């Protein structure tokens, strides 16, 4: 709607949405992941364990 | 005050006092062991923080790699009760990406060992060298079989001093495929720093503030400081070099890497796990067929007359965008020539050659034009590599003034060279021959042996004006008087006259004669080019 | 094959993977080096796409890139006159020694 | 057809450049060129002095 | 004036007596005139040094703005040891011209020219470089390419190698119990398209 009251209303809705969501989390497991072989990841022993 | 923060020296005595002066009361050096805390305090993302600190050793799985592309952690040294914080950075070396999942250097307090994973499985061992398979190059070994995708520890590497742990190639994967065949399957150059925790935090504070305010990468700044001192401290020289990096980048429309070379730094070789180093983009994208690397230190001839040239010369040529003859000119200009017209393939030598090509490129000069202009400069006789850190910016700004002036005055490089060079043909040109033949009948030994240089110029003026296409005889007189003051070949105006009045008794006084006429022609042509008025002259 | 992030993201040409796959099989049968295979292919005659003299082919491609139709060589007869007729054909057409 | 005319205009400009080259060369091969004039007033100035 | 007084020895002639008037000598005169004009103001002095026999390679390089290394190699490759006349100078410039065209040096051009196919018996013999000399030559030629042109060359080499390697595999290797007879058969076996 491009009016000042409309922009203030739009900001209100976005802030309320952001406060319900909270802080978005970081990536935690990507850097600690050890890269396996293709046969190692498809190993039956790994699946069975 | 920020200047005081950046430049104050840090010692083990004042480290505790400086930390209290630079951080809040509720902040302790142990806080710097959390990468997330550093991100919040300095307003950085975790990915941006890892450009400084890499990966923190916090007990991961056994393979996991340990470089992103740096490794760091706090280690209480177990020979005493001190707690060190260390940081290691790696620069990948030829053929690392075929074979080798990772090649990691690990620190444990005063000694280091290796961790390796492999792409292709082989049944033999691997001897980690440091030199070019030299007699004293062995620094460790890996006991096999070296199967793929498997972790391997290496027995507390030995034959490396602590001084080379700063800028020292810790690596060679001299891995055997058979009982009698081995090849350098790749590796990386490792740089090690260790500090007490409080000092480590203070240095990291300096780097982040300087990078944030200047826009430099953490490794671009690291390269700049590495080109001034080994200890990695920030001082006036580093800050001055940072200014010239920013200033050259704006003025010459150069990347921060290219402007970095212009300020006096070496070519950057750091890679950031998803980018290509400045060195690799220049020389190995695409490779000739293999990878050229400065981690050679070897001797290669850049003699153009050489039969059976080297791969290293060809890869060097293509990276600089020059041919064999121009590369030789750059070697003499830089003064990096050695015995048998050879150079040493290091970053310092290669960056010296690249700096010259950058100097010519940004000023719209060819390599030959750069050599010509440098000869006329007040820097001639001095090789560029043997220039002080204050003289190099002076050379760059001088090159800017002349090239901008030449474009403004519409004078070509060849034209300005002919106007000012001391080089002369040494032959009596037909213009000089006609001058002498027309001058003798109107000249006598009595006039030549007189004492009035003012009167001798008046007699000679009409003949000089005719041979030099000058506007008026009066202009020729002042050109002659100017030449008399300069005394080109030691000849004065009277000495020139006596040489004219010789029945070809010119043994090698012709050299003085033609040198006298060469300078006179330059002075007259300079006046005509500037369109100077007779009143001003 | 390693299930690494670089192996998932890094761009590469399909022909590069195909050539290194074939190169592994050929060198395994012949027991020699990859560079040894290149020299061997320079004189192999029992196929239609061979002999393959790669350094010669590279030189011809460089000439073709800089000056096709050989206008620069044609305009300087003093240097063209010192070449053999068969050698000039090797510039315009793929003929290994 | 317009492209052909524009190309011919380029050739027209190139011809004009060569014409001024011939004019300058003819000025230098002239009998009463710069060199002849320079030596004559040089000789006469010395005589006049 | 200089040409006539010197009996047209300054211009020179290839295998002919100097001073003749025909379409070939007129062509040489036209090209010699073009060179003099391009020399600029030192042209008169350079011409005088050429009427005498005192014109050197160093003087020629600095007057024409060329590099001394290029002129030296051009003289050696052309086979002239002295710049006596226009014919010698013209021959040197042609070697420099083709060197610039291929983005290389006159020595490399001489190496390329010396590769002769003379059938290797039934006459004298053929003259060819060794395998290592071929590889050195390829590096020198390839070093004159831009980064864009180098990538194009790499793409051509990859395509050529793929077809060569496939044909070698088809004619030399037959697996345990699979019969493969085509590029597509190689595709279906190795699970990657080589075409």
């Amino acid at each position: 709607e491009l009016t000042r009251d409309a922009l203030n209303e739009a900001k209100m809705w976005y802030v309320r949405t952001l406060e319900l969501l909270g802080d978005e989390p970081e990536d935690y497991g990507s850097q600690q992941w050890a890269a396996p072989s293709l046969s190692g990841a498809a190993s039956q022993t790994v699946q069975a364990a | 005050e920020l200047y005081n923060i950046l430049t104050e020296e840090i010692t083990e005595k004042n480290a505790d006092a400086l930390f209290a002066q630079n951080f809040s009361e509720n902040i302790t050096p142990e806080n710097f062991a959390s990468q997330s805390w550093i991100a919040k305090y300095y307003g950085l993302e975790l990915s941006e923080v890892q450009k400084y600190l890499g990966m923190l050793q916090n007990g991961y799985s056994d393979s996991t790699s340990a470089y992103v592309d740096n490794i760091s952690t706090g280690l209480v040294v177990n020979n005493e009760s001190k707690l060190e914080a260390y940081k290691i950075t790696r620069v990948k070396t030829d053929d690392y990406d075929k074979n080798i999942n990772y090649f990691d250097l690990m620190y444990e307090g005063n000694n280091q060992f290796f961790i390796r994973a492999n792409f292709k499985v082989s049944r033999e061992f691997g001897a980690t060298l440091r030199k070019n398979a030299g007699p004293s190059g062995i620094v460790g070994s890996l006991s096999g079989p070296l199967i793929a995708n498997t972790n391997f520890k290496s027995n507390y590497l030995s034959n490396i001093s602590d001084s080379e742990y700063k800028n020292g190639v810790k690596i060679y994967a001299y891995r055997y495929t058979s009982s009698t065949s081995a090849t350098n399957q790749g590796g990386g150059i490792f740089t090690f720093e260790s500090y007490p925790l409080t000092i480590f935090a203070l240095k990291l504070n300096k780097a982040i503030r300087l990078c944030l305010t200047s826009g430099l990468s953490p490794n671009e700044l690291q390269t700049i400081v590495r080109s001034d001192n080994a200890q990695g401290i920030i001082n006036d020289s580093v800050l001055t070099k940072v200014f010239y990096t920013l200033f050259y980048s704006h003025r010459y429309a150069l990347s921060f890497d290219d402007a970095q070379v212009l300020n006096g730094s070496v070519i950057n070789q750091y890679a950031d796990d998803d980018s290509v180093s400045h060195f690799n983009r220049l020389f190995n994208t695409p490779p000739l067929k293999g990878k050229i690397f400065e981690a050679d230190g070897n001797t290669v001839s850049i003699d153009p007359d050489e039969e059976q040239s080297t791969f290293a010369r060809s890869a060097l040529m293509r990276g600089l965008g020059v041919n064999s003859g121009e590369l030789y000119q750059l070697g003499k200009l830089a003064g990096v020539l050695d015995a048998q017209n050879t150079i040493t393939l290091s970053v310092f030598v290669i960056s010296s050659l690249y700096r010259l090509t950058l100097l010519a490129r940004v000023h719209q000069l060819t390599v030959n034009e750069l050599c010509m202009l440098y000869g006329l400069s007040p820097f001639n006789g001095k090789t560029t590599a043997s220039l002080s850190s204050g003289e190099l910016p002076r050379l760059v700004i001088w090159l800017y003034q002349v090239t901008q002036w030449l474009t403004e005055a519409e004078i070509t490089t060849e034209a300005i060279w002919l106007l000012c060079t001391p080089e002369f043909s040494g032959n009596i040109s037909p213009e000089i021959s006609n001058l002498l033949n027309n001058l003798r009948p109107s000249i006598s030994e009595d006039m030549a042996q007189s004492h009035n240089r003012e009167l001798q110029a008046e007699i000679l003026a009409p003949f000089i004006a005719a041979t030099l296409h000058l506007a008026s005889p009066d202009m020729a007189r002042y050109i002659l008087l100017w030449t008399d003051n300069l005394r080109p070949g030691g000849l004065d105006i009277a000495g020139f006259m006596t040489l004219v009045l010789k029945e070809s008794l010119n043994a090698n006084e012709t050299t003085q004669l033609v040198q006298f006429c060469h300078v006179m022609a330059q002075l007259s042509l300079s006046v005509q080019t500037l369109r100077l008025s007779e009143a001003e002259l | 094959l390693t299930l690494s992030q670089s192996n998932m993201d890094t761009e590469i040409s399909t022909l590069t993977l195909s050539n290194e796959l074939l190169l592994e099989h050929i060198t395994r049968k012949t027991g020699g080096d990859s560079d040894a295979l290149m020299e061997s292919l320079s004189t192999y005659r029992q196929a239609i796409d061979t002999p393959y003299h790669q350094p010669y082919e590279t030189i011809r491609q460089v000439i073709m890139t800089h000056d096709s139709t050989l206008s620069a060589l044609s305009r300087n007869p003093e240097v063209m006159g010192q070449a053999e007729g068969a050698s000039l054909l090797a510039i315009l057409a793929n003929i290994s020694p | 057809i317009r492209r052909e005319a524009a190309q011919m205009q380029v050739e027209y400009q190139e011809t004009q450049q060569a014409h001024t080259q011939a004019q300058l060369e003819l000025l230098q091969r002239k009998f009463t060129n710069k060199a002849l004039y320079s030596w004559m007033r040089g000789k006469l100035s010395a005589i006049y002095y | 004036s200089v040409l006539v007084i010197s009996g047209f020895a300054v211009l020179g002639a290839k295998n002919q007596p100097a001073g003749q008037h025909n379409i070939d000598t007129l062509f040489s005169l036209y090209r010699f005139h073009q060179w003099i004009n391009g020399l600029g103001n030192p042209g008169s002095d350079t011409l005088d040094m050429l009427r005498q026999q005192t014109l050197t390679a160093d003087r020629l390089a600095s007057v024409m703005g060329l590099d001394i290394s290029m002129v030296t190699q051009a003289m050696v490759s052309a086979g002239v040891n002295q710049l006596q006349c226009w014919q010698d100078i013209n021959t040197v410039l042609q070697w420099i011209d083709v060197a610039s065209a291929l983005h290389t040096m006159p020595s490399v051009i001489r190496t390329l020219v010396n590769i002769r196919y003379v059938t290797a018996l039934n006459k004298a013999e053929s003259n060819l470089p060794s395998w290592d000399e071929w590889q050195t030559l390829a590096e020198n030629m390839e070093a004159g390419l831009s980064t864009q042109q180098a990538q194009t060359l790499a793409d051509y080499t990859a395509e050529r190698l793929s077809s060569v390697l496939c044909n070698w595999f088809l004619a030399n290797i037959q697996p345990e119990g699979v019969s493969l007879h085509s590029r597509d058969d190689l595709y279906s076996y190795f699970l990657i398209d080589n075409q």
